[PDB]
């Protein structure tokens, strides 16, 4: 989409995984704020926001906190308490046309600022400081909104640049976008330290003979003592004895 | 010596322009209060910003500071004929009120 | 807010020239207000001279200071700004403008021409 | 990626020449692919016809504009060039090449020589 | 008139030759985009190297471009009998794609 028209989507509700990035191509513009990519896969996140859109080339550096200019200024502006990033890898096989694509537009004319995640596609004819030249020409009559024009012959600072912008939240977050991925051949009949979902602890592992009924996972007998536990990836019963100990 | 202001500016009618007050002295403080005057041909002077992005009620929506270290951005957006005029910038130092050199914006 | 200069438009080489700057809407009285003088060259930039704060504490530009000894009476809200020693230099326009301390000089005056010269 | 070309053979001064472009391997959905034509006289340089993107975005040449209407159809992945009011000039073979962005012309196909005479 | 390219060329046979196709006009734009076309004995050209310092796979390795400033340098090494041919330069302008004049090789 044009950069007045980005692509708001939710992402939630999912096992998120950061790094299939990095196959995709060299990354020509990638900084992260509040995160490090690195450590992105295991953090967990409130609710991801993605805005896809593509830009000139020597606008790239106008995607930052802060920053003033005519792209930042007149139609897309994020805040300065952003956290999340922008990845931007130069694309220019699949936007430029020889002569001109005038497919992508930009709002060049404008009033004022806007406010944070502010879009708006109002193309109406701009003023003329007295009672315009609406729908004509004269004085000063330039329609918003503005084409991009590449073609093959374009500098590298003309070129088109495929951008897409993340929002994160960290703050208190109810983990809906994070992933674990981290399992472990089962062991059984010796004293093993086990994670089960969540429940921790230690002992011998051994065959089941109780039917568990099917929304069941875990089984206790008096005292609150965990006597077994179904595995979450082959659904088998499993009891747990805690290995021989006592006093010499 | 006190400040500094480039010598003027000239931005096409319906456009934005902005001009830069590098302090250009060491220990000027914090830098936080900072005021713009609008100079007509032989007038009073009148406040356009004070306080970087904030702004007196009384004069237009277009005009917006910013400060990237040493220096004022005063910002004017859909140029209007009527801002040709001088800008200054204004700012205590340590020990007193300082001015900026001058600057002048005629639109054409 | 409103604020007028007055005093001798004319004045001569090593005279004693003196200035009365009379506002109404506020007083000298309350907190943080103050009043300061400016001077501008023709088609120069403008320059400060001296403040006289509400708590009668004054200050002055260093450069400039030890004269121009500026005075107040708050009974007619009234200022007054008196420097000696008249030089060619001091043929400029002048304003009396209110300060607050972020909202730097932000009422200025109408400003009176005065020339010193044979 | 393959393309092969066919069409009338013999034609007529002052006729309507058409030419039809066959390809398999790819199509024009994807993006950055297009088609575009071009001619080659007798022992001279080539030259281009039109170009048909992915988009149904066409171009065509600037001196010989305004005729060879270049029409296409996606389902058997043909490409259509015709091109009315036939000269002894035009008497030369034709390519249909996909092009991309970078790779300018990069699957040629084999190209027939038509003449236009008695 | 918008390219330029030698009337033709005869190398013998295992040695190196570049040959250069300027364009000797301004505004070409960056010139950065600069593909040579293989035009064998009355057959369809082939694509032999895009991009002068790039080359795409399926061909030989000898050759290597280059360029020296509004020309694009198309060398070729180890001259064999097989390379007897034309050759071509192809490069879009601001308003159409755009070919050389033509260069003939004969390998004696």
């Amino acid at each position: 989409a044009s950069v007045y028209a980005w692509n708001r989507k939710r992402i939630s509700n999912c096992v998120a995984d950061y790094s299939v990035l990095y196959n995709f191509a060299p990354f020509f513009a990638f900084k992260c704020y509040g995160v490090s990519p690195t450590k992105l896969n295991d953090l967990c996140f409130t609710n991801v926001y993605a805005d896809s859109f593509v830009i000139r080339g020597n606008e790239v550096s106008q995607i930052a906190p802060g920053q003033t200019g005519n792209i930042a200024d007149y139609n897309y502006k994020l805040p300065d308490d952003f956290t999340g990033c922008v990845i931007a890898w130069n694309s220019n096989k699949l936007d430029s046309k020889v002569g001109g694509n005038y497919n992508y537009r930009y709002r060049l004319f404008r009033k004022s600022n806007l406010k944070p995640f502010e879009r708006d596609i109002s193309t109406e004819i701009y003023q003329a400081g007295n009672k315009p030249c609406n729908g004509v020409a004269g004085v000063n009559c330039y329609f918003p909104l503005q084409s991009y024009g590449f073609r093959p012959t374009y500098g590298v600072g003309h070129q088109p640049y495929r951008v897409v912008v993340l929002s994160f939240e960290l703050l208190h977050a109810p983990a809906t976008v994070c992933g674990p991925k981290k399992s472990t051949n089962l062991v059984k009949n010796k004293c093993v330290n086990f994670n089960f979902n969540g429940l921790t602890g230690t002992g011998v592992l051994t065959e089941s003979n109780k039917k568990f009924l099917p929304f069941q996972q875990f089984g206790r007998d008096i005292a609150d003592t965990t006597d077994a536990v179904r595995d979450p990836q082959t659904l088998e019963i499993l009891d747990i004895t805690p290995c021989s100990f006592g006093g010499v | 010596s006190a400040l500094t202001q480039p010598a003027s500016v000239s931005g096409s009618p319906g456009q934005s322009i902005t001009i830069s007050c590098t302090a250009t002295s060491s220990d000027v403080g914090a830098y936080q209060y900072v005021s713009w005057y609008q100079q007509y041909p032989g007038k009073a002077p009148k406040l356009m910003i004070y306080e970087v992005s904030k702004r007196p009620s009384g004069v237009s929506n277009r005009f917006s500071g910013s400060k990237s270290g040493n220096t004022a951005s005063l910002t004017i957006s859909g140029l209007q004929a009527e801002d040709d005029a001088y800008y200054y910038c204004n700012s205590y130092t340590t020990s007193s009120v300082v001015f900026g050199g001058g600057t002048k914006l005629t639109v054409l | 807010i409103t604020l007028k200069e007055s005093g001798p438009t004319l004045v001569k080489p090593t005279q004693t020239l003196t200035l009365t700057c009379t506002f109404s809407g506020f007083s000298l009285s309350t907190g943080g207000v103050s009043v300061g003088w400016i001077r501008q060259p023709p088609g120069k930039a403008l320059e400060w001279l001296a403040l006289i704060y509400w708590d009668d504490d004054k200050r002055y530009s260093p450069s400039l200071e030890s004269r121009l000894t500026i005075t107040k009476d708050t009974s007619k809200n009234l200022v007054v700004l008196t420097l000696t020693n008249m030089d060619p230099v001091d043929t400029a326009t002048y304003y009396c403008a209110h300060k607050t301390i972020p909202t730097i000089f932000d009422y200025w005056g109408q400003g009176t021409l005065v020339t010193v010269s044979s």
